[PDB]
């Protein structure tokens, strides 16, 4: 509402970067000031609590409280893509919290080595589907929706395979029409390999 | 635990003159527990709707009630102030003087 | 070592004009406040009832809801006939006796959605793609993608198990579920997920894979009219197995 | 001058009725400003000065919850502190509070204060360096160990010298034609004998404020504190205060007196003095 | 302005 105002984002940020959120908050007589992590589909979890000026930190998370301005910050140093999330600003005004809307943050993988790819899979049923993967890109490319309502295409999600230290992002693209061909599945690429017989 | 036995202090909010509005005042202090009984006589009949004070108390912890109500004096009628309070053997009353 | 918040159920599909019944449990802390908020999509936690340990101190008034604390550590929010709007994410929260700094953490929460007519309900179509030979080929990995398709309401919870283990590493399912016709208010929805392994280990038939979508939707007695079998909470899914190039 | 802020908290257990009787209030100095009475119908912190009502619903609402709050806070420690004396379930007792704030004439942070009372005795309180407890007794140790744990020191650091004071500032300033004032003493004196050669002449200060004041008599120079009985400042109950001191003396003369007030809101020292 | 922090149970 406007007792805690905190810009929506999304806001991005490259990894290894300090991520700042800021809130304002109307009501002068706030004496608490916490902030919650909530991921999409979650519970807001708890992050750090704070009723004296100044900064307090805790690991890679710093708060930051001005009551003259009514102003309260959090900085998240190292940023990872673990932590794309929606950062909740909560004020305590009388024996409860109210909350801002948050902000949201998408950390961006830093990507070593990429090599950009568009593969055709087919499924281990009988399907009317067949599906497009464009893989292990930049994470400055971004994925569009297709100019035709038959085709799906989602948005780009980062996986990690812990065992060989490596980051990779994805995008899926299917469509039950036969037309449907990996090669014009995408829009705005960048010239990864078509492969094929 | 600690009972305190109550002060008593009757009087008039403005200086009385015969004839002329005025409060009635009697102011109970120094006491505890809270629960006590004050009431306003008025030749020696208790006074209905007498209001109070919001109990509140002092660094000792000892608390103060202020007892009131409107009234005109005169120079035949007697008021009085009658306190009850666990620390008293017996009900207290103390009595109006247009002066103290 | 213990302070512990959980409720229940964790998601509802219900009918409008039905009632409601969500419980909050909490643990290693006695006379707490308890508070129920709920939430709308894209927006903050919103009170709803303010409880301390002797009854409610919020004098705020819901519409169609009601709390209750039948115990010290049990609280309940209930409805005896829920509107549309009541649709959101419930939220309770403790924090200790007093006014202090102890506690001020969340459940779980209660994801509710109220529908207007159920016959709008699907479960989802669960296929799993495997990788290409291309991909092995190029890079040394292989990607699998699992394809939840046509359901609503529009939450699910997928899952992939590597051989009756549930697995995390190179997993990555989609946020949020798309709409497979966006003009539609009532569409259907898809998701889909991807579980990237080496290619040695896609290449052992000994390797068994499944993709498992938990979807939540209408009850056994609730009220049916359409031809096909009621659309009940149930866990949909679809396998594969490792192929010798 | 210096002004403060005070919050007074009493709660009774009853057992047999019902809940306990929990009674709040507070000052600016020498004037209450708000109230809350569990028993009341309101169920709302309430007003008790104009100057307080002009803040905003949302001033009231945190004001009521957190008076609630500070209300089943009690409740718990009322349960609580039987089990520590090992009391039973029978008996009244009674829990107090009080914490608040003190500014100098340049309305910075002198003290803050925060503490707590059982059955009239003191239980609980925090020093003046807001830092360290001073528990009573045993059962009070135990509580302090469970404050130490919670930092409710450093909390209450935070609230006495910043939050306190801030507030008390706002309030100086939103009612500076009441807290702010300064009302001189009224003073008349009256005499009439009670015997044949014995008076007793009485002097008056009244419709003042603040509540501080001193009413001596004089010969001459006291030297010392003289065997005049002072009855103990009251309030007048419009806001103001009242006090009289009176002295037997021969009737004849009736010079050798002088009745000496000092207040505030007098720059110099009255010396009343007259013979009926 | 109450204290909204530092209240706690004995």
């Amino acid at each position: 509402k406007q007792e805690v105002e905190q810009n929506s984002g999304p806001l991005s940020v490259p990894e290894g970067a300090i991520a700042s959120l800021n809130c304002t908050y109307s009501f002068l007589g706030s004496q608490s000031f916490f902030w919650y992590r909530q991921y999409s589909g979650k519970s807001p979890e708890l992050i750090m609590f704070t009723y004296r000026e100044g900064d307090k930190e805790d690991g890679r998370f710093t708060a930051q409280l001005n009551k003259a301005s009514q102003h309260v910050s959090l900085l998240i140093r190292d940023s990872q893509p673990s932590d794309s999330a929606t950062y909740l600003c909560a004020v305590n005004d009388g024996g409860r919290l109210t909350f801002g809307d948050g902000t949201t943050l998408t950390v961006k993988p830093n990507i070593q080595n990429p090599d950009p790819a568009v593969y055709q899979l087919r499924d281990s049923k009988s399907s009317d589907k067949s599906v497009c993967l464009f893989t292990d890109f930049d994470s400055q490319t971004n994925v569009s929706q297709s100019k035709d309502s038959d085709v799906y295409i989602t948005d780009k999600c980062v996986l990690d395979m812990r065992s060989m230290d490596f980051k990779s992002n994805s995008a899926v693209a299917w469509s039950n029409k036969s037309d449907f061909a990996c090669a014009n599945a995408f829009n705005n690429s960048i010239i990864p390999e078509d492969t094929f017989f | 635990m600690i009972q305190r036995t109550p002060k008593i202090q009757v009087y008039s909010r403005h200086p009385a003159e015969n004839g002329k509005s005025n409060f009635l005042n009697c102011y109970v202090s120094g006491f505890h527990p809270s629960d006590i009984e004050v009431d306003l006589l008025k030749n020696g009949e208790r006074i209905e709707k007498v209001e109070h004070s919001d109990l509140s108390f002092s660094k000792d912890w000892s608390f103060y009630l202020l007892y009131y109500t409107e009234f005109t004096p005169t120079e035949k009628d007697e008021y009085a102030c009658r306190v009850n309070h666990v620390t008293l053997s017996q009900p207290k009353i103390v009595k109006w003087d247009r002066d103290m | 070592m213990s302070q512990t918040i959980h409720q229940w159920p964790a998601t509802l599909v219900q009918p409008v004009g039905s009632p409601l019944s969500l419980e909050c449990t909490v643990e290693g802390t006695s006379n707490p406040n308890l508070y129920w908020y709920r939430q709308a999509a894209g927006r903050g936690p919103q009170l709803l009832f303010y409880w301390g340990p002797f009854g409610q101190i919020s004098s705020e008034v819901p519409q169609n809801l009601s709390a209750s604390r039948p115990q010290d550590r049990q609280f309940i929010l209930s409805s005896k006939k829920l509107l549309l709007s009541d649709s959101g994410f419930y939220l309770c929260a403790w924090s200790e006796t007093g006014l202090g700094m102890g506690g001020w953490q969340f459940g779980e929460g209660s994801r509710l959605t109220v529908l207007e007519d159920l016959k709008n309900v699907f479960p989802p179509e669960v296929a799993v793609f495997e990788p290409s030979e291309a991909e092995i080929s190029h890079t040394q990995k292989a990607t699998l993608v699992c394809l939840a398709t046509g359901f609503y309401p529009d939450h699910v919870e997928l899952s992939w198990w590597v051989n009756g283990k549930e697995v995390h590493s190179g997993v990555c399912t989609d946020p949020q579920p798309l709409k497979e016709q966006p003009a539609l208010n009532d569409s259907r929805y898809a998701l889909s997920s991807r579980l990237r392994v080496s290619a040695t280990f896609w290449q052992d038939p000994r390797n068994h894979f499944r993709c498992q979508v938990q979807f939540y939707g209408l009850s056994e007695n609730d009220e049916w009219t359409q031809d096909r079998a009621k659309p009940v909470t149930q866990i949909v899914s679809a396998e594969a197995w490792g192929r010798a190039d | 001058g210096s002004h403060s802020m005070r919050y007074f908290f009493t709660s009774v257990s009853r057992p047999g009725r019902g809940e306990p009787r929990f009674i709040a209030v507070g000052y600016v100095d020498d004037t209450q400003f708000v109230r809350f009475d569990s028993d009341a119908a309101s169920q709302r912190m309430e007003p008790r000065a104009p100057w307080i009502e002009q803040e905003g619903p949302e001033y009231w609402d945190g004001e009521t919850r957190k008076v609630k709050a500070h209300s089943q806070t009690h409740r718990v420690d009322l349960g609580t502190l039987r089990g520590y004396y090992n009391q039973s379930e029978a008996g009244s007792h009674t829990v107090q509070r009080m914490y608040g704030c003190d500014v100098g004439s340049d309305w910075r942070f002198l003290r803050g204060y925060h503490q707590y009372a059982y059955d009239g005795k003191d239980y609980i309180a925090l020093k003046e360096d807001l830092r360290s407890w001073t528990a009573a007794d045993m059962a009070a140790q135990t509580t302090k160990h469970k404050w130490e744990a919670a930092h409710v020191a450093e909390q209450l650091r935070a609230y006495l010298e910043g939050t306190c004071v801030e507030w008390l500032r706002r309030y100086l300033e939103n009612g500076k034609e009441t807290l702010q004032r300064t009302d001189a003493p009224k003073t008349h004196m009256t005499h009439h004998a009670v015997s044949d050669h014995e008076a007793t002449l009485r002097c008056w200060a009244l419709s003042f404020y603040p509540a501080e004041i001193t009413l001596t008599w004089q010969r001459d120079g006291e030297d010392q504190t003289q065997d005049t009985e002072l009855v103990e400042t009251r309030p007048a109950g419009d806001g103001t205060f009242q006090k009289w001191a009176a002295v037997v003396v021969p009737s004849g003369q009736e010079q050798r007196y002088t009745c000496h007030v000092q207040h505030e809101g007098l720059p110099k020292p009255l010396t009343l003095r007259w013979e009926p | 302005e109450l204290a909204g922090i530092g209240i706690l149970t004995v």
